[PDB]
DNA sequence: GGCCTTATTAAATGACTTCTCCGTACGCTTGC
DNA sequence: GCAAGCGTACGGA
């Protein structure tokens, strides 16, 4: 096993927007992003596996700009011609979105044999090809191995809360979020992951015709954000997969 | 009150036409109608038909999550594939003399209620049966404007469709209206591509408001931490001072330039240990690569004209190379200026 | 046979770009010296001017009218503009990030791979360089100035200044060396030879002391102001990635009416083109129409027809069968 | 053939104009030295003068009233305002920002071409030139000032100054030599015959020592400070672009009721004056009937409305007509 | 170690731009 | 002769 991190990566327009969310994108976009890394380096035969994923943020800015009472109000792209009956038209239907920029440092955990400058450097060839959030990748400043928390740069390491929003207030979910959100200013909603809303099927339509199939709602959940220099145990920001009967879920162990 | 609701919605026909076109037009959408929690034409107005899903569950009031299961969303959403059909949302949703519902009115089959619509039709009690049976709506196909994702599952991959959830925004644009949280409003949706998602709560929610799940406020870009990521070099070209040959200086009378661009660039241009430039082998060995040079000359050093603690970059347009005690009269220079 | 489109295909943009910051400097220390550029706050009071029905006219015709704005000037001691923007080129092939038949599949790879036998990308590749070269990507910018310098830069090897105005912007240029070489990389990068290319443009525009410059506009909705508001990229002023995109797509000259509109228009799927109020590819030459006859009904479409067909693959989109109930 | 103007139609701005800057000096030294003039904060204590109705009069009448405010004063030294800004003039041609009709753009091109037969842009260049040599700029600045004199550069050559005391505002001068010079650039810079050209002046107004200075005031839309807040370039006082491209625009002497007022108003799409509150050109002459009437109709207006309409697409405008 | 001043007042008159950002069945018309 | 393409109301906190 070893840890390499990817260091300082800028990313411009990642998908911002969630069905309750604008901000931080989705962690299952982050992890999904640390997959295809996977997959395409598996794909060369350099034979690494990704078990799990940490999140450092370093800079920001959401498309946007701050009324004079302070809150944001979130950029579009002018959309261009959309598939189905009205495309012909030069003007387009403007549908929800918002996107974020965002500088941000991944650490990885890997399995490999080889795990050395070498594979290193045959990321380093196949980060060029990916996008992080549907956002596009325009530099960083290097990848590198690491064997201590004394070695990641100075930022603050994102985590999950789920104490904090069980402890909440108990009337309701949504009040036991809203109750924590306005007791404790730091922690912020992230959507975590998938609930199934029909047994696993085929359907028309499908992206694969051949891969098992649900439909979901997302799941949201509370977190907050850990100085790098205050972390104590390199696991307690890992995010790693996990699926339980029908939860499909991001979440930290 | 409630027919002269009736009658102010239904156009500009002659008044029994107009009222008997309303209720016409009412019969026939019933049966077009689901009820839903879930609408895939949120995310995008162009997917074909009905497709969304009821969640009847309840169960997971602390599991540490929050979802439509486990939120207690209390209006239920009425859906159709197309604006047209879209009459009895309206229906439901006016307000009788009480000021409560005609949902609430229909659930009790108020003798209000009856009476008001015996008035109108006889048709009421099929209306009504029909209104209280409309089926949940079920997914049964999909498109390419459904969001889908591939999620891991045992390294096999389960392709997720992405439904949208409208109780939930509904009732989270509700209770953010009330409290003090951070929070965003989205104002995309026109009223005409609210109306053609058919939902009820997206046309009454058309603008709402959401979490601003954003970073500490410390760590927005700004044009102060944007300027310290860039970095200064001399004005001065080595390759045409009159006096500099091969990159190192060959004529000492330039030293006052080159003390004096490093003043000039330097002041107030301060960056700290952790901002500032790594001075890297690779640019004095491609500095040396220019010239010729495999090594530094014996009793030369490599100079940046302006400092790095200063602002200089490591590169190749900011290095000179000088003689040792030259090198330090300029040093020196610095130090004195700058208060190293 | 194919009987009709796949459910899914869908294909990434393969010519990418990153927004670009504004910075002003002085031509003659253009090398070395920078400094922001700053969107600025600037309020106005207008006259009411625009058309009104005779019964309103009379009311509001003489009335005052604030409104607020937001407005971009060089210093008065600098006089040049300089943008700095990326591009990264993907492989096209391997950038149709779906698609739901694996015999259509097999036909657009086939037919891809034919296209690379005769022309690789070369000529498309050449177009897109053009459009670097002639500094479209200034838009508004580029209707006053000076002088203009473009450079491109490509993995730290730094290519001659093209003297950019120098390139009347109806013709494409087929025999300058410089722009031959950048499109040789840029179409080994489209045919597969390359998994990637970065290139970083860099370019000038001397327009004068205090002249105005022209960041884009975002599009945002909000109660009050409706007043035009700026792009702020990290503070300083810069320019939309799709509108510089949308700058380089202008390679299209092969619609069929252009004999009588002399002008190149962006790549479309129907040809729209948003300074012109009709949609210049509809019905049999529309996108849909040419790659069903190529893929469906495998017909030798003239090479400019291909040339269309593959310019659209390298823009991406989305483009499955026309979805049903 | 065009049944209507276009869904989207939009000019852009033909005689594009920097912010001004001020600086102070000394009127003999003026051509080897300027000091930064700045804007100093103030708060005044008023007096309630407003109208009020007797019931409210009889409370408040004597209350004395705090207010913010800025101001600008030249030095105890100096005795000169000093006035830079540039010019940028573009094609008029080529300005068409957007359109939606080809056909119209093809109208259009050749209406400015016929224009271009017709006559040169000369006769509104001669009158934009004069609105330089006026000094109508200066606004406030001009009254009562000793002597002003008017320096335009174009391009590192320096045009002999003028004497802006000595024009009178309600005429435009057709003979001075350097006010043609000045206006055959700008006419074949309007006629597509130049690709852009670059005029920088230099005005000096010789006020008095330690005299007030008037800078453009900011707008405010009920902000927090409700006072005074005057515009501030690069932290010494300007002029908003806008005042002083408003300035050059009043160059309209063609409006109907000329006659009985004989004084030019600003270029404007219904001749709506500032300092008179009536309207010169609502309805038949207004802006958009003569074009419509010029190219839908096809009609040869008279020169002087081709001047007026030529003179609001130099001004630029969106001029997009709703289509039911 | 003690303390951080008491009153009075916060204006008037006008204005807040125009354009685009809708899916669909229903059935009538043109193309293969 | 049969199916694809196009103009139009329809509907609404």
């Amino acid at each position: 096993k070893g840890y390499i991190l990817l260091e300082k990566v800028n990313i411009e327009n990642a998908n911002a927007f969630n069905n309750i969310i604008v901000g931080i994108p989705a962690i299952t976009s982050f992890l999904g992003f640390a997959r295809a890394l996977e997959r395409k380096l598996n794909a060369k035969e350099i034979a690494i596996r990704i078990n799990g994923v940490g999140l450092e943020f370093h800079e920001y800015e959401l498309k946007g700009y701050k009324n004079k009472r302070g809150q944001y109000v979130t950029s579009c792209p002018l959309p261009g011609s959309i598939p189905g009956q009205n495309e012909k038209k030069l003007d387009a239907h403007i549908m929800n979105q918002a996107y974020i920029d965002l500088n941000m440092s991944f650490l990885l955990e890997v399995e490999g044999p080889h795990v050395d400058m070498s594979t290193c450097k045959s990321i380093k060839s196949t980060m060029e090809t990916l996008r992080i959030a549907g956002g596009i990748i325009r530099n960083y400043k290097k990848i590198r191995l690491i064997d201590t928390l004394a070695d990641i740069p100075y930022g603050y390491f994102l985590t999950l809360r789920q104490d904090n929003l069980n402890d909440a207030a108990g009337d309701d979910m949504l009040d036991k979020m809203i109750h924590a959100l306005q007791q404790e200013d730091t922690l912020v909603p992230i959507a975590v992951g998938f609930k199934a809303l029909s047994e696993v099927g085929h359907v028309e339509g499908q992206r694969d015709p051949e891969k098992d199939h649900c439909f979901v709602e997302s799941i949201f959940s509370l977190g907050g954000f850990e100085c790098s220099k205050i972390l104590e145990d390199i696991n307690s920001c890992l995010w790693r997969y996990k699926t339980e009967e029908g939860l499909y879920l991001c979440t930290i162990i | 009150l409630r027919n002269k609701i009736l009658a102010a919605i239904s156009q500009k026909i002659p008044e029994e036409q107009k009222i008997n076109k309303y209720i016409e037009g009412l019969f026939q959408s019933i049966d077009k109608n689901h009820l839903a929690t879930h609408v895939a034409k949120f995310t995008e107005t162009n997917s074909p038909g009905n497709i969304g899903a009821y969640d009847i569950l309840s169960s997971d009031m602390n599991c540490g999550y929050l979802d439509t299961a486990n939120a207690g969303w209390k209006e239920p959403d009425i859906v159709t594939n197309d604006a047209k059909y879209k009459r009895p949302q309206g229906f439901v949703a006016m307000e009788m003399s009480d000021g409560r519902t005609v949902m609430e009115h229909l659930q009790e089959d108020s003798a209000e209620l009856r009476h008001e619509m015996e008035e109108l039709t006889d048709k009421y009690d099929e209306i009504r049966d029909g209104i209280l049976n409309m089926p949940s709506m079920q997914p049964y196909r999909t498109n390419q404007f459904i969001k889908q994702v591939f999620f891991p599952v045992g390294g096999s991959y389960h392709l997720l469709s992405i439904l949208p959830s409208t109780v939930l925004n509904y009732e989270v644009s509700d209770r953010l209206y009330r409290s003090k949280i951070p929070k965003i409003r989205l104002r995309l949706l026109s009223s005409n591509a609210a109306s053609t998602t058919g939902s009820r709560l997206v046309s009454k929610n058309k603008w709402p408001l959401v979490f601003q799940a954003l970073p500490p406020k410390f760590l927005e870009k700004n044009l102060a931490k944007a300027l310290d990521k860039e970095y200064l070099l001399p004005d001065i070209n080595i390759d045409e001072l009159e006096g500099v040959d091969n990159g190192c200086l060959i004529d000492e009378a330039l030293l006052p330039l080159i003390i004096d661009e490093g003043k000039r660039k330097g002041e107030g241009n301060y960056r700290p240990r952790h901002l500032r430039d790594e001075r890297k082998e690779e640019t004095v060995q491609a500095f040396l690569d220019k010239y010729g040079y495999c090594n530094i000359p014996v009793g030369y050093e490599v100079h940046h004209i302006v400092p790095l603690s200063q602002g200089g970059a490591d590169s190749i347009k900011n290095m000179i190379m000088l003689s040792i005690e030259h090198h330090e009269r300029v040093t020196e220079a610095h130090a004195s200026y700058f208060k190293w | 046979t194919l009987k009709s489109r796949p459910e899914n295909l869908s294909f990434a943009r393969c010519l990418n770009t990153t927004e670009a910051k504004f910075w002003q400097t002085d031509f003659l220390k253009r090398h070395t010296f920078k400094l922001p550029l700053l969107i600025t706050d600037k309020a106005v009071l207008a006259s009411k001017g625009h058309e009104m029905p005779p019964d309103k006219l009379e009311k509001e015709i003489m009335d005052p009218n604030p409104q607020k704005s937001q407005s971009c000037t060089l210093s008065t001691e600098c006089d040049t503009l300089r943008i700095d923007f990326g591009i990264k080129v993907l492989p096209v092939k391997e950038s149709m990030y779906s698609c739901s038949d694996y015999n259509y599949r097999t036909a657009i790879y086939q037919k891809i791979d034919e296209y690379i036998a005769e022309d690789g990308f070369l000529t498309l590749a050449k177009r897109y360089v053009n459009n670097i070269a002639n500094a479209r990507f200034l838009w508004r910018n580029r209707k006053g100035a000076e002088i203009i310098e473009t450079i491109v830069t490509i993995e730290d090897k730094e290519y001659p200044s093209f003297n950019s105005k120098s390139f009347n912007l109806d013709t494409f240029v087929e025999d300058n060396a410089t722009i031959n070489e950048i499109a040789q990389q840029i179409a080994d990068t489209f045919a597969g030879k390359r998994e990637y290319l970065n290139i970083y443009v860099t370019c000038f525009v001397k327009i004068g002391c205090a002249m105005e410059v022209y960041p884009s506009q975002e599009m945002t909705f909000d109660d009050d102001d409706k007043g035009k508001k700026l792009f702020k990229f990290e503070g300083s002023a810069g320019m939309h990635s799709q509108k510089i995109n949308n700058a380089l797509r202008t390679i299209d000259t092969w619609y069929p009416d252009y004999t009588t509109y002399e002008f190149p228009i962006p790549v479309e799927n129907y040809g729209a083109a948003r300074s012109i109020g009709i949609p210049f590819r509809p019905d049999t030459k529309s996108f849909y129409k040419l790659i069903d006859r190529m893929i469906l009904k495998n017909e030798d479409l003239p090479i400019e027809d291909k040339h269309y067909v593959m310019a659209i693959l390298i823009r991406g989109g989305m483009f499955s069968k026309k979805q049903e109930k």
